């Protein structure tokens, strides 16, 4: 299906138990924002647009209800035919060329996931990584199913061993990207 | 300045585990807005049920599941869903997606390095973009890297790397 741009908008998916919902919009690929349900607010990718254009976080809310109300009207329906739990696929690479003691940040692309759950640890030397994390909300596929990404910021250096550790239901064995300066 | 969104509409029904349920709405834009597309999918978990689209004029059952859905939705949101296209798509292009990502702007990082040399081409906005040496064969680039924090990257092997991208006035060029 050929276009010139593609925007995402009212993309919602519910899921149960635990009452998670995530809502975002999209263009051409890249995520426009997601609203925290939390704390009904929209938060943009690009805080620039956040700050020329806005998005009614309600407008997110109601699809959120009404995702949440089909999702249980379909699970009856489908005979509670319950989710099918794919295995994601890692990959990490640097965002930009690496260059030894100058900042950089290391992404880890997550794809094939489902459902949208999922846990994206990092690690330097086989020790847990946690300040200077950040992630991407779950971008869909046309699989409906998802992908997510990691970011580590980081000092390239060759005496360091990263590794990107995937946990998801799909897996009886976590994924462990391995990724150093060499 | 007011983007708006693309209404997933709740659903009638009748006749432990963890299930999921998405709606996805769609704008395929051509010659700006010229022509344009709205298609929208209900999804149980990973299967599409029920489906409008512009092309198409009504909701339709993709699935057994979604089988009384397309007339359900018709008699309900068959109104107030074909206008999206103009509520919806039309506008957020023409009034939220110019001022923003149409109008985003971002020059590439160019650097070349021996592995077999490596053009660096990084951080750069929108995707469209044309990479040359300066030879046509012992050439091979990676298919283009979406970063996720809108900005793309590509790394192409093999002395100057021609670069040509929109965000740019003039041509770049990097030498080894
Ligand atoms: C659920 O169960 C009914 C009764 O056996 C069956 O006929 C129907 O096909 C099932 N629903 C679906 C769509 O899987």
């Amino acid at each position: 299906i050929e276009a010139d741009h593609v925007g995402f908008y009212g993309t919602t998916v519910y899921q149960s138990p635990g009452d998670i919902g995530q809502y975002t919009h999209e263009f051409d690929g890249d995520e426009l924002f997601y609203v925290d349900l939390d704390k009904k607010k929209t938060v943009w990718r690009l805080p620039e647009f956040g700050q020329l254009i806005l998005f009614e976080p309600q407008g997110g809310l109601q699809n959120i209800a009404a995702e949440k109300h089909n999702l249980g009207i379909l699970t009856k329906r489908s005979n509670f035919t319950p989710a099918t739990n794919e295995a994601p696929q890692a990959t990490v690479f640097p965002k930009s060329p690496v260059l030894l003691g100058q900042p950089n940040t290391l992404i880890c692309f997550v794809d094939n996931i489902f459902p949208p759950v999922i846990n994206i640890t990092w690690l330097r030397n086989s020790k847990s990584v946690t300040d200077g994390v950040y992630e991407t909300s779950f971008l869909v596929n046309r699989d409906h199913s998802f992908h997510k990404l990691s970011y580590l910021t980081f000092i390239p250096s060759d005496d360091d061993i990263y590794d990107c550790k995937v946990e998801h239901w799909g897996l009886e064995e976590p994924v462990l990207k391995h990724w150093s300066s060499a | 300045k007011k983007m708006r969104e693309i209404i997933g509409w709740p659903g009638g029904s009748g006749g432990e585990r963890h299930f999921v349920h998405q709606f996805k709405g769609e704008c395929y834009f051509t010659n700006g807005t010229q022509r344009i597309r709205l298609v929208t999918r209900y999804i149980y978990n990973r299967e599409e049920y029920l489906r409008f689209d512009s092309d198409v004029g009504e909701y339709r059952a993709v699935t057994e599941l979604g089988r009384h859905s397309a007339e359900y939705y018709n008699k309900q949101y068959l109104e107030r869903t074909r206008a999206e296209l103009d509520t919806a798509c039309r506008h957020n292009y023409e009034e939220t997606e110019v001022p923003t990502s149409l109008r985003r702007l971002e020059q590439p990082n160019v650097a070349i390095s021996l592995s077999t040399l490596v053009c660096s081409v990084t951080d750069f906005y929108p995707a469209k973009i044309k990479v040359r040496w300066f030879e046509t064969v012992g050439v091979s680039s990676t298919q283009l890297i979406r970063n996720g924090d809108w900005t793309f990257q590509v790394l192409v092997m093999l002395y100057t790397c021609h670069v040509e991208h929109p965000s740019l006035k003039s041509p770049i060029t990097v030498e080894w």
